[PDB]
RNA sequence: UUUCUUAGUAGCGGCGAGCGAAAAGAAAACAGUUCAGCACUAAGUCACUUUGUCUAUAUGGCAAAUGUGAGAUGCAGUGUAUGGAGCGUCAAUAUUCUAGUAUGAGAAAUUAACGAUUUAAGUCCUUCUUAAAUGAGGCCAUUUACCCAUAGAGGGUGCCAGGCCCGUAUAACGUUAAUGAUUACUAGAUGAUGUUUCCAAAGAGUCGUGUUGCUUGAUAGUGCAGCACUAAGUGGGUGGUAAACUCCAUCUAAAACUAAAUAUAACCAUGAGACCGAUAGUAAACAAGUACCGUGAGGGAAAGUUGAAAAGAACUCUGAAUAGAGAGUUAAACAGUACGUGAAACUGCUUAGAGGUUAAGCCCGAUGAACCUGAAUAUCCGUUAUGGAAAAUUCAUCAUUAAAAUUGUAAUAUUUAAAUAAUAUUAUGAGAAUAGUGUGCAUUUUUUCCAUAUAAGGACAUUGUAAUCUAUUAGCAUAUACCAAA
RNA sequence: UUAUUAUAUGCACUUGUAUGAUUAACAAUGCGAAAGAUUCAGGAUACCUUCGGGACCCGUCUUGAAACACGGACCAAGGAGUCUAACAUAUGUGCAAGUUAUUGGGAUAUAAACCUAAUAGCGUAAUUAACUUGACUAAUAAUGGGAUUAGUUUUUUAGCUAUUUAUAGCUAAUUAACACAAUCCCGGGGCGUUCUAUAUAGUUAUGUAUAAUUAUGCCUCUAACUG
RNA sequence: AGCUGGUUCCUUCCGAAGUUUCCCUCAGGAUAGCUGGUGCAUUUUAAUAAAUAAUCUUAUCUGGUAAAGCGAA
RNA sequence: AAGAUCAAGGUUAUGAUAUAAAUGUCCCAGUGGGCCACUUUUGGUAAGCAGAACUGGCGCUGUGGGAUGAACCAAACGUAA
RNA sequence: ACCUAUACAUUACCGCUAAAGUAGAUGAUUUAUAUUACUUGUGAUAUAAAUUUUGAAACUUUAGUGAGUAGGAAGGUACAAUGGUAUGCGUAGAAGUGUUUGGCGUAAGCCUGCAUGGAGCUGCCAUUGGUACAGAUCUUGGUGGAUAGUAGCAAAUAAUCGAAUGAGAGCCUUGGAGGACUGAAGUGGAGAAGGGUUUCGUGUGAACAGUGGUUGAUCACGAGUUAGUCGGUCCUAAGUUCA
RNA sequence: GUCUAAUUAAAACAAAGCAUUGUGAUGGCCCUAGCGGGUGUUGACACAAUGUGAUUUCUGCCCAGUGCUCUGAAUGUCAAA
RNA sequence: UUAGUGACGCGCAUGAAUGGAUUAACGAGAUUCCUACUGUCCCUAUCUACUAUCUAGCGAAACCACAGCCAAGGGAACGGG
RNA sequence: ACUUGAUCUCGGUGUUCAGUACACACAGGGACAGCAAAAGCUCGGCCUAUCGAUCCUUUUGGUUUAAAGAGUUUUUAACAA
RNA sequence: UGCUUGGACUACAUAUGGUUGAGGGUUGUA
RNA sequence: AACUCUAAGCGGUGGAUCACUCGGCUCAUGGGUCGAUGAAGAACGCAGCAAACUGUGCGUCAUCGUGUGAACUGCAGGACACAUGAACAUCGACAUUUUGAACGCAUAUCGCAGUCCAUGCUG
């Protein structure tokens, strides 16, 4: 009732103050992260700690797809051209989403570049030897030559600056756009409409011949 | 950070009533708490400073996920500051092999807003939604709007 | 799952008060799956009971009785719709490969955790003080640093102790887990993908629907439940505004298993604090959930501190004695068991003073008492003139010699290419001074002391007179102008 | 014609008058008399005394409290306008058409500091319920024009000062430009609403013809846009 | 708890109101008025007026009280 | 009729003044229980009564004065001669 | 004529407001002189003497004014903590505290002396608050006047002679003695319900017995409650625990 | 005869008497959310529920209103299914 | 005889188990007249025991702004100041 | 006598005093008229009272937008008065 | 046996195994 | 005079203030460890001297084993068994009462049975 004021929609009218976390724990967590990360990097092998493939193209929102969300989706289809396999896939890493549909196969050719680019890079390391489909090299041998393990899955962007403000050369001047631009979206929300005036007009002839 | 030492309660002892006045002393909810009553003694109150306060302009929509709608907007009052600076001064310059075509769409403005008046120089604008005239001072200009996905 | 976000918003709401989430987007952490239902088609399976063997300190495994019992009123097993199985084709396809157990490997190889040992170095002199040095000062030389130093984090110890001790830094040792390599034995499996073909088995009084109540943001239901009605497999559900029609997209319910991120006021093991400091802090620093109250549930305190060491006052005396007085002890009893320190309220005594005017208390002014505080120097018209005595030596009047700086200027570099400017470096000239010599280094000078002097030995303080100044008060003495009336 | 007054009265010296709060000539006395310490002056310290005058009990609600209004015997110590989330205004600070790293990761002398991927928040367009559309003018116009406004540059002139007379600065009058900010006004223009030009006309494309949806031509039914 | 009581150091400077309106309002708020603070823009109302603000006067309007009237409605 | 462009005008066209004024932000406290007097007045016989108009105090104000006293008179208070 | 408010006038002084300057120091300014230039008289320069190192987020300098609740702002003071610092202080006496020590500031408050003391502490610049008390029919602890004694310690008459002992003896320690009491429906002699060592001996002091008190239900130290037949047990009742 | 222990011991209360009401138990009246149970190891000369208040005497008129009731015309009005 | 009792009863606002009337016996019940009786009184006085009091011993509290001589006056319109 | 301006649309103004909400009134702009010979007048009653917020119910308006995976049609949400 | 003392056992719900059983549930041999 | 008032010195009374603190409080970090194999909690008896706290159960202030290596301590019995071990920790072997989920049934009763094994007495 306070006249600059400010009307309170502030709920903590619940006994909040019971709750309240106090976060008083963020970096002993960080600490704790980091230190895990260490001993899984030592666990799990010359096993490069995190890191999937990351599959991704394509994201959903319209304005929203560079922003890129990390390809767990696991790509039955993708797998065959790559030859591939998903059982041995496992094995390697190929994150198991097996639930997706990535028909707009420009999508197909960017992920099935990625593994194959990846692939020839997993230095097939077969447990006696005698070990068939490395398919490397025993020179070729993690240990020996290559020492490789690292990081964090880079976004792939592929800069962003953008700048296709690039020299194109554009002709498009006779090229009329404010009007079809009105009525590409009319045409779209009258074709219900148009689609009744064919029918009754279909009726009426039927009517007459009758 | 805080000193209660800047704080004027500090000085208030002893002032015996500490700034809360002697006859009408202050005592804690003395209007009722908050918004209440806004129909009744707050009515002042609120049709000054609020006003649309309290009933209805209704149109429910029930489930708008702000995806659909969430558009964003550039003007053309703007629209050449996504072209990097030493390459704004590149294409005053004047060399054509051109025109000028600005992707709009990975800038993340959805829209292209009509706002007015550029530089003769023609621009292409590669935008996903059209203001029509945006497009037709740009049409002025010489360029065009390539529609975008 | 959680966090960041959306969002104090979509939305709900006597649309009043007030309430309100998820998707996409970002991140932490990530991990996947299996029945049952198909033709295994010689129940392939399982619990138990005994005995062989094995060997934990087994409800164990191996083997035999093919001994009971379970089980076709159904269990193995492929295999779970995120599909899958069988044909053929492809494809890998091997004296093997993989796993599980046993193996300590690497002549104890390494890491972590614990117990726990480790130490590198002063208890040198002096002085204070004292109970104590841990205080103050000294400690060659290392460009004056006591010794040590990967440790000058802490506590203990008689104080402000890196060096007195324990620890700390840093590792040694033992144990236990990890890092179980080869190797042995046991068990099992021989891919996965794509094509074509044949099959393609799927949770029910539930889904859903009408109502009701409850609940949510969920609104022409948000979940949940009751009741009535009650399904189906070109099904079913979902697609936040009910329906029918026509579609599409999207999963696959009415079944089951599953780490991590995610919680932690209890418990155990631990570490910190611009936390509190004994009416505080937890109820409880302590024989504290005690003592104590209440029939009971429950209610539930107050209350820390001698000293370095008890050295806790022997002894003598008075008193029945507790106590007192002497004495001892103690650095101090002005620490003698409300004991560190020691307040106020209050009281006794002593000391001073008064007492019928307001009961008392009070402020100011004047004033006495006790009590206290403040207290300066050279000059009329100036303190300089003059004389003596001492001392100085870069300077003393200045010259020279050496030393380094300052003022002004320039260059070479950098700063800003370049300029001005500034800065580093370097150089020149002008000078001034710190040391040495020199007329003299008291020929003299200068520096430093002392005496005497003109009204006068004065101006800190208080006093006299007179001249003035500002505000003011109160008289004196001198002389006019005009108007009325006369 | 006479009187009166001021100027023509400089330089030296001066305990002369003032110099805008001009107290001192002159003098006496106490006395700093080494440490020690006399003597003088001055004092509502505590408190006592003596005299006059004044002093009613604080806190509080209340129009008014010394009240025959209420609490408070007395004293000590605890003891009451806070913290936090979210907010407005003032101001400072950082950066600025952007800003905020600390969700997290990299790292550590460690719950800190240093670094910081990516988003998201807010701002950068608003208004209609929403569909929707889009602030026009101009690279520019701090919204345009206009009126009051500063500060500057600036025409031209005057006075003053300094000056080498070249010259500059101040003050006043004055012409023009920017003139923001500040203040005021009439508008324009995004959105809605009304009257209504979007009566109709033009333009492009569909459509059609032609070559291969497209291009070209034509119509401008239809669709779209605009005054 | 809109009620009662209390609220903890000082000095300096400025300094109220019990009124308006609305309110189950009337022992209270909000609101306007009075109050302070923070400043800002310009001073011919400013730094070494031919621009006003608001009080007299003047000029120019208004009024139905005092008085008067009822042999005026 | 406005906006308004241009040219003409001795002295700015009552009087004192300006403690400088105007303007904005806070949406700030405090107030929403008044009390008294001159004058004017309504209700009431009247009241230290209930209620207006204008203005000043008191509220928030001692001091001097009215012997005394919230309010009346004189006067607004830094500290002293 | 006289008297007389914080009014009024003047003056010193406080504060607040106002108004103005102050910020060439390798430089400036004043004073005296020697030289030089011009001139009568002035400046330049040389020399000698003197002043000037400004919290210029203040001073010098100036004027006008000050009631004041509510309230607002401004600037300090005190208190505990913290980063930094004074190569801070300190058991040779810290902090604390009593204090007619002396002084400072309008004050908030400060320092110091003296006495006591015994182990640690403070100033300044920034930094944070559980930050300053007289009160709240405040809380908690302590203490007065009432009042070293005023209420009272008075119902059931209530003793008393007097031997013993001790520090003290009306009672309470007690005999003897003596006045009486309850007046066997008991102030007796037993038990349950209850009590919990209270019973009893010995020691016997302070506290307790609203008095004393050698004595006690006190205080200290010991001992004592023996059952086939009495109760519990067992049994059922009202009633209950519950598969 | 009873009571307001601790300010009311009565004229209040109770009370015999008097009258009124429901009920044959799958009931009446009653408890429990419910299960199940009280009255009731009771059976209308019983049990339950009321009102007035010994004896004597008297018990009038009023069902319009508000309760209560019914083999009542019960297509009044009238819910969900 | 503002009492009581018997009457009268247009009874403000009596009344019939909402019980009305009458009533023996009963009542630590309400009320009225007379008597007996008395310190209930006129009209006071004395006495017993225990206190109060004083003393040895023992020893609180209520309450308390500061506390305490009146009269009038003003003032919150009744003062210990 | 003739009629429906007691009209439509949008803004202002007065009162109340925030000179705000509300109601009613006053003068206009844009419509469209009504009347009279016209000039003119006329947004109710010569002037001064004659009545009501949000949500909500509903109607009338354009036939417009939404019912968030597409349509269509019922239904439904709405914006203007 | 008698009399007396010590230890170990004796709850309930429930699964499985054990064996005894059981019903005009129901089947069959006779 | 005493008393009272006022002040001061000293002594009481009283425990404020200061400085200390094996405690409290709050945040962070590691771990998952009760129970019919009889819990947590309760009761009961226990130290040379104990009455509690604390510890423990009838083997009672504690026993094996293990580690360390000479105390405990108020006074002492002890101290010896310091070289086989004090005493404390470790505590992995045992004990671990009467209870309590609490289990034969009860519980203002430590009350009363049944069963197996076993002992003495009598025979």
């Amino acid at each position: 009732g306070k006249g600059n004021n400010m009307i309170p929609n502030q709920h903590y009218h619940k006994w909040w103050q019971r709750h309240v976390k106090t976060w008083f724990n963020q970096p002993a967590r960080k600490v704790r992260r980091h230190a895990n990360r260490v001993k899984k990097a030592k666990a799990v092998f010359p096993r490069p700690a995190s890191g999937a493939l990351r599959p991704v193209v394509r994201c959903p929102t319209i304005r929203y797809h560079t922003k890129l969300r990390a390809g767990r989706g696991f790509t039955l289809e993708e797998l065959k051209g790559a030859g591939i396999g998903a059982n041995f896939a496992k094995t390697i890493g190929i994150a198991v989403d097996r639930r997706r549909k990535n028909k707009s196969l420009e999508s197909r050719q960017r992920n099935i570049q990625r593994l194959k680019e990846y692939r020839s890079k997993l230095i097939l390391f077969p447990i006696n030897e005698k070990k068939i489909r490395a398919g490397e090299s025993s020179l070729e041998e993690c240990k020996l030559a290559t020492q490789l393990k690292g990081p964090v899955l880079p976004i792939k962007n592929e800069q962003p600056a953008v700048v296709e403000f690039r020299e194109v050369t554009k002709d498009e001047k006779k090229f009329k756009a404010f009007a079809t631009l009105r009525k590409a979206r009319t045409d779209a929300r009258l074709v219900g409409i148009r689609a009744k005036r064919a029918k009754e007009a279909a009726e009426s002839e039927d009517a007459a011949k009758g | 950070m805080s000193n209660i030492k800047r704080k004027k309660t500090r000085k208030l002892r002893g002032h015996v009533s500490h700034g809360h006045g002697r006859i009408g002393k202050h005592r804690k909810h003395p209007g009722g708490r908050g918004n209440a009553g806004g129909m009744h003694h707050h009515r002042i109150n609120f049709d000054k400073y609020h006003p649309g306060y309290f009933g209805k302009v209704g149109m429910r929509n029930f489930h708008l996920r702000r995806q659909h709608k969430f558009r964003p907007e550039i003007n053309l009052d703007k629209l050449w500051s996504l072209v990097g600076a030493e390459k704004f001064a590149e294409l005053e310059k004047e060399k054509s092999t051109k025109a000028p075509v600005i992707d709009l769409v990975k800038f993340g403005y959805y829209k292209l807003l009509g706002r007015g008046h550029l530089p003769a120089r023609p621009v292409i604008v590669k935008a996903k939604y059209f203001s029509k005239k945006a497009e037709d001072k740009i049409k002025k200009a010489g360029g065009v709007c390539l529609l975008s996905a």
